């Protein structure tokens, strides 16, 4: 169903504002089918916080 | 500064002075969990909803809530042949003895 | 430097930007776990056998294995009324939302 | 059955080589009925380590 875990695993395992936009797009491509999952909204809020923190 | 992962941890019952009541085995690999639980949490960590919320709130305001900790999420039992309290040789399956997966809680 | 205990941790869905899809509730007390897991482990912590062994080995040789971490051992679910992916108002019971007991793992 | 958890809780909640001997005695009073429990042997080994560490 929802594809938040795949994008999350990719973005995390990458870094183990460069790819933050790519991860935001990966989460946005499944914005409709993930309305309700706590993981998706948490990832969106964390992306917003990282965008507002790195000044970009 | 790595992420929450499973590292090796060997236990030797003979070195712990337990060889007097434990027959076999005298040593085994138990593993342990160690690493940072940074945002976001991977799918392999399969965290709880509370762990997700706490990780998010710690990423937002680190001075508001501590981060989630790397802990064993699934453990496997091992058998132990030991002399009990009545000098009876007992083959008992002890649960939660070997870490098989780590995660954030 | 206290011991593994349950402290207060409030969550506000409205402050997290979730008030657009979550109807009620908008905030709730979720608690969290914090404190040292020093040897020995109390009965109220009800640790696992692996947690006991790791605490003992860390008390013996701190440079050989890290200590056990203070983590939630029992969690209680809460209900959430939210608009789903099809504009249907769903009353769903989310599990592992409120920490009810802490321990060492 | 075994009474290791009561002595352990008492000794821990106390300090929250003074009472180490008292805790060792509390564990020794149930040395027979606790032969097999990992908690009892772990407490005994920790008591021995604390006795050997504090030079007493």
């Amino acid at each position: 169903q929802c594809r938040i875990q795949k994008c999350t695993t990719d973005f995390v395992s990458l870094t183990s504002c460069k790819a933050l936009r790519a991860y935001a797009g990966c989460t946005q491509r499944t914005s409709k089918a993930c309305r309700g999952n706590l993981v998706y909204h948490s990832a969106v809020l964390g992306i917003s916080d990282l965008m507002s923190q790195r000044n970009c | 500064k790595a992420r929450c992962s499973r590292k090796a941890l060997h236990v030797n019952f003979k070195d712990m002075g337990w060889d007097d009541w434990i027959i076999a085995p005298l040593e085994y690999e138990a593993f342990h969990c160690e690493g940072l639980c940074e945002f976001p949490l991977r799918s392999h960590l399969e965290p709880t909803n509370h762990a997700v919320i706490q990780t998010l709130m710690n990423s937002m305001d680190p001075e508001s809530t501590p981060p989630t900790c790397c802990v064993p999420t699934r453990l496997s039992p091992i058998s132990i042949l030991f002399i009990d309290s009545a000098n009876n040789v007992v083959y008992k399956q002890y649960e939660d003895m070997v870490v098989e997966s780590c995660g954030c809680r």
